[PDB]
């Protein structure tokens, strides 16, 4: 901002699947969950898994 | 994997092998066969319970020139060693060592924890040590230690030891060794497969 | 508190013709302070030797 | 063990009596250093007097 302010509007989150090759592709480049592939568990991308 | 996070074949039946049971788990070579499972559920703390250090002290170190032992002073003491302690919480103890040479072929080891404000600073001597005409580590090397309790959590209770260490001329004091058995609770994070069968989790 | 080194001292092949002035030409001992390991190396020997 | 040489034509040093810190009191000084069990070193004067 022009008076030297900084603002956030979010953050992006991220998602760890228990069990990949679950996840049937879906047209373009993105892949549906699904059985077998677990639910999305979101994260964050600081520190852990992602 | 599955969605049960086991393992299984492309068709989708389930792998065996030997379970592994016991607290730390290790593997067992005369149980039945169980189909092999990857838990994502977290770990817990373990209390440490056994410290070993090694440390090289001089013979031709000159006895301090403060008679009386002062614990915000260094030269007060001939030596200070860190040492990382963990209790049944996962709170982090830098508990330190002092070594002082009061005489000859003589040394008194004080304790002291950084990390409880309510800790006491260390007057008394806590540990006596005596080596042999080489130098040589002959008794008395282990030492009941207990932390001090932070944050309604029960101290820990270890034994800290010193053995394989020596007194030789070696210039300066060293620490060459340190280990512990106390770890901070952790998450799943990757496996590996060994040449040997086993499974690894970092 | 270390006990002294009792060692023994020798003077074998010595040299008493004048040779100008008296001088050290060779001195030794067999004890060794603790050194620390700097390396390892191999010789064409087939041998491991640590210095 | 240690090699010294003997000058045959030095003249018997004018103080008979062994001293210390006397540079006329024996003909040659020599430093010898040995290790005990402890790794302390030891140095050792040995005097060479006529």
């Amino acid at each position: 901002y022009s008076n030297e302010q900084e603002q956030v509007l979010g953050q992006i989150v991220l998602a760890n699947f228990a069990n990949n090759e679950g996840l049937a592709s879906q047209g373009d480049n993105v892949w549906a969950a699904t059985q077998a592939s677990g639910v999305a568990l979101l994260g964050t991308a600081g520190s852990g898994n992602f | 994997l599955d969605e049960n996070r086991n393992l299984v074949n492309m068709q989708g039946m389930q792998l065996t092998g030997y379970p592994a049971t016991g607290t730390p788990p290790t593997i067992q070579q005369g149980a039945n066969p169980a189909p092999i499972t990857i838990p994502n559920t977290l770990m817990a703390a373990k209390s440490t319970t056994t410290a070993s250090m090694q440390i090289n002290l001089n013979s031709t170190d000159p006895v301090p020139s403060k008679t009386p032992f002062s614990v915000s002073d260094a030269d007060s003491y001939n030596k200070k060693g860190t040492v990382t302690v963990y209790d049944s919480q996962g709170n982090a103890h830098d508990m330190n060592v002092y070594f002082v040479k009061t005489k000859d072929n003589e040394w008194a080891v004080y304790t002291h924890d950084s990390s409880d404000p309510a800790a006491t600073a260390p007057t008394t001597a806590s540990t006596t040590l005596k080596f042999n005409e080489n130098g040589i580590l002959e008794s008395g090397g282990t030492v009941n230690i207990t932390t001090g309790t932070i944050n309604g959590a029960t101290a820990a209770t270890f034994s800290l030891s010193f053995l394989n260490s020596m007194q030789q001329n070696t210039g300066a004091n060293n620490i060459v060794a340190t280990n512990q058995n106390g770890y901070k609770p952790g998450d799943l994070v990757s496996y590996q497969i060994n040449n040997d069968g086993t499974v690894v989790g970092n």
